[PDB]
């Protein structure tokens, strides 16, 4: 019931919510100074887990050109200089696995230890393109120093993703949702370009899905789907039992008894993909 | 026997690993030894006839096959079981799926009662084991809240199985591996996968290889795997049972025709129905015409160049302007009409089965398997076809969806969440938009 | 022009120049290039009829060894169902050939050796190999062609 | 598309093509992201800059 955005819209909220917004990207900046600072930065941003259901809950019903979807992006110009930095913040952390995947970037230091040190990485940053001049050392300050001689990716990588695994992607539907929902409006448009990132690495976990209903008023939902069903539908054992009922849709399917027979079988693929995952390795 | 019970689980794992493989090599080894079957030869002399072997200049030709054709039976077991390790589960779930559909929604067994199936899963129902491979195992008692108002308790739950209902109603609100085990439900499962389709195929196909070392030829049956095996190969086959039910009358008025022409020169025609060139031996054929009929058939439908080519030219004056209309009123029915009766009912139906066979792939490429509307409207958006075909309106996607609410809490689910699952599971689906998504009347505001 | 200087070897290697009116024409260049438009399909039942009649051969190896004798000479008897790969090429070489079915080449049963079942032998070899499987590669080639 | 790698390092390969400043323009669209010295090797400058 569409009530409630009422009387949520015109009172007291959304400057509440930029209010919010403000020490939710400024905590982090010094949050990360040190290594013990994650287990309640890890608390505040399963805040920000549900900080993000806050207002996806106010794109139910969503009008295309509707004063409340119109009051759902000028928050992000009535607080436009603290988006910014939750945008970036996203991305300093998660081409950070991209800068390992590059075998140039490896064979730097090929010492056996693993010890890289700091300014060897430093002027190494500094001549790849997608960076930034200043923000380069006060990452180095949020990972671990030790004498400014020890870098050891292998838990700068692993750590600072955990908490950001879960709210990574529900604010790339944030990003997503009022892209297609409001057109032909110039600056809600430059942060995806600023902060597509998180949505290229969240495309394989994407999915747009429609559903009629509310007397035929459709809206589209986002839903995840997660790394240990995704690499294993795509083998043998279903992709062809797909056309083997693909076949059987219209050679002897009706039109009102066509999805009745497909629920059965996404059932049923799932209860074999239950089994196999049991007699899996 | 701790170390063995999983160790042998661990065996039939990697037995199912490579199953595909398996049965591939299975297929060509079999079909190797049946190939240098190709060079076996039979005489009276020993090595009364007697079945050798013919080789030139090599020796373990022989001893491969004693070898290869138990291995071939070795591997035909090891696929069997594969078979009964991995997919029973598959002739399993779905039809007690359909029994849970008709015990909850149509009643079929207590509001009223029906052929093959329906009075073999009465055998089903009262043994405790009965839900213990699905998902829904409370499935005895909703049918009670369901129809416990209009028949008797009493009753329903004797016919049900349910052991003290009330007590463990109560008990459960509050709060020798084979002795446990039931004896109706495993022979009821063992009965399904007999009267299905495929296991008794794959049995069939390891019936003959035992039976193959009694006699090494008959093995020659197990090169019509290759028929089934392929898909394309299957419609061949398929298509003489596909208009099977008028062509068996059909070749019966082919039968019969020929039944009612033979009697007349049975009669009428005695003088020259003869092939015997000797004189002194002569043996017609038309003195019973149980001999006739079947000589009948064996030459008239077969020659293609009427009858009287058997029978030597009618120089007489016997008849004679009335065996020119006897062999041609043959002729132009039983060869030029009612046999490409028989060569059309099987070579049209295999254009209409291969044109159908590519007319599903047409419907997969224009239509949407989701709604009703056709790609020919989504030609203004340039490649617009794809960003509706993979992501929007995608066939893994949905059944995603479907994964995903099951493994959480419903308090965690929305208004939406909920709405898509509390009539997904009382099964009614028009939820799906059926006539609009993005582009009817989504186009006035679409820039 | 590979076979124009070895034309010059013997003279006769010049009738392969005339297969140049079958691409040169466009008209003329679609009979040639249907056999390979489905030649996909057709290879594999071509297999079918080499490997049907290979099934169809062993029984007459095996039981039926009496009749099949085209040496109408008694001191000189040459049957070729002694080895099945003779039996084989002269049933690939008889049977998809004469249209007939495969029991013109033998003389007429006149025995009551298996008698009724020779006659079901001959009509599902004639069923199956001229009627149906023959018109196959028939149709493949004339409906293509259309 | 491995016996096209046999082209690019000559210099005369965009003698028989109207377009002959086809290897400039590839390092103007792709000389940000990777390195200068492996493509200019790759595509066969000799002495490019
Ligand atoms: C329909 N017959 C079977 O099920 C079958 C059953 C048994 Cl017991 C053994 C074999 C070799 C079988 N034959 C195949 O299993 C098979 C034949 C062909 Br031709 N292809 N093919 C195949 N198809 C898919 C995956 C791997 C394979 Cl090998
Ligand atoms: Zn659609």
């Amino acid at each position: 019931c569409t009530g409630n955005q009422q009387s949520l819209a015109h009172s007291r909220l959304w400057d509440a919510v930029v209010g919010f917004l403000h020490v939710f990207a400024h905590m982090m900046m010094k949050l990360a100074q040190d290594s013990s600072q994650i287990e309640l930065l890890k608390e505040l941003l399963d805040l920000q887990k549900d900080m993000v259901v806050m207002l996806l809950s106010l794109l139910e019903g969503n009008v295309v050109n509707g004063m409340i979807a119109r009051q759902m992006v000028d928050m992000l110009v009535e607080s436009s200089s603290n988006v910014e930095m939750i945008l970036k913040f996203f991305d300093m952390f998660l081409k950070l696995k991209d800068i390992v995947g590059s075998e140039a970037f490896q064979d730097y230091v090929t010492d056996p230890r693993g010890l890289i040190s700091k300014k060897d990485f430093q002027k190494a940053m500094d001549s790849q393109k997608q960076f930034t001049g200043p923000e380069i050392q006060f990452l180095l300050s949020c990972s671990e120093a030790d004498e400014n001689e020890m870098i050891n990716f292998e838990e700068f990588a692993n750590r600072f993703q955990e908490p950001a695994r879960d709210i990574g992607f529900n604010v790339a539907v944030l990003l997503t949702n009022l892209s297609e929902h409001v057109p032909h409006d110039p600056r809600l448009r430059n942060f995806l370009e600023l902060a597509e990132s998180i949505l290229e690495y969240f495309r394989p976990y994407l999915g747009r899905i429609e559903i009629m209903g509310a007397s035929r008023r459709i809206e589209r939902i986002y839903f995840e789907i997660s790394e240990t069903n995704r690499a294993q539908w795509e083998m043998p054992q279903v992709k062809e039992s797909k056309r083997q009922f693909i076949f059987d849709v219209v050679n002897e399917g009706g039109e009102a008894e066509k999805m009745e027979l497909f629920v059965s079988f996404c059932e049923d693929t799932i209860f074999e993909m239950q089994i196999a995952a049991q007699i899996s390795e | 026997w701790g170390e063995l019970e999983v160790q042998r689980v661990k065996f039939l794992n990697y037995l199912s690993r490579n199953f595909y493989t398996l049965r591939f090599l299975a297929l060509f080894l079999a079909f190797a030894i049946n190939f240098i079957l190709l060079f076996y030869k039979v005489s009276d002399s020993p090595p009364n006839m007697v079945y050798y072997f013919l080789e030139e200049s090599t020796g373990y030709m022989e001893p491969a096959l004693w070898c290869l054709s138990l291995l071939h039976t070795l591997v035909a077991f090891l696929c069997i079981i594969g078979y009964n390790c991995l997919k029973v589960p598959l002739v399993i779930f779905k039809r007690e799926k359909e029994l849970a559909r008709k015990l909850e929604f149509d009643g079929l067994y207590i509001t009223e009662q029906p052929d093959v199936k329906g009075q073999w899963d009465r055998l089903v129902l009262n043994t405790p084991s009965f839900p213990s491979n699905y998902w829904d195992k409370f499935v005895k008692r909703k049918v009670l809240d369901k129809h416990g108002d209009i028949f008797g308790r009493e009753r329903i739950a004797e016919l049900l199985g349910m052991d003290l209902a009330s007590l463990e109603i109560t008990a459960h609100n509050e709060r020798t591996w084979l002795m446990s085990i039931d004896v109706k439900y495993q022979i009821w499962k063992f009965g399904v996968i007999f009267t299905d389709n495929s296991f008794l195929y794959l049995g069939w196909y390891m019936v003959m290889s035992l039976l193959g070392h009694y006699n090494n030829f008959f093995f020659a049956a197990h090169l019509l795997d290759i028929a089934m095996g392929v898909k394309t190969l299957r419609t061949i086959l398929s298509s003489v049972t596909h208009n099977g039910k008028q062509l068996v009358m059909t070749v019966g008025l082919l039968a019969v025709v020929v039944y009612l022409y033979t009697v007349v020169a049975f009669n009428f025609f005695r003088k020259f129905y003869n092939k015997s060139e000797d004189e002194d031996e002569p043996d017609m054929k038309c003195d019973d015409m149980m001999t006739c009929y079947l000589f009948h058939m064996y030459v008239g439908v077969r020659a293609g160049g009427g009858i009287g080519d058997e029978i030597e030219d009618p120089a007489g004056d016997e008849y004679e302007l009335y065996r020119v209309v006897f062999d041609i009123t043959f002729f132009f029915f039983v060869i030029v009409i009612l046999l490409a009766i028989i060569q059309g009912l099987i070579i049209d139906a295999f254009g209409e089965l291969r044109d159908q066979q590519e007319q599903v792939k047409e419907d997969m490429e224009t239509k949407c398997f989701i709604c009703g509307i056709g790609s020919d409207y989504f030609d203004t958006t340039p490649h617009g076809f794809e960003t509706h075909t993979l992501e929007e309106h995608n066939l893994a996607n949905y059944m995603f969806f479907l994964m995903y609410l099951i493994n959480k809490d419903e308090t965690e689910h929305t208004g939406q969440e909920s709405y898509v699952w509390k009539m997904y599971q009382e099964r009614c689906w028009d939820f799906f938009p059926a006539g609009d998504c993005f582009r009817k009347q989504y186009e006035d505001q679409l820039s």
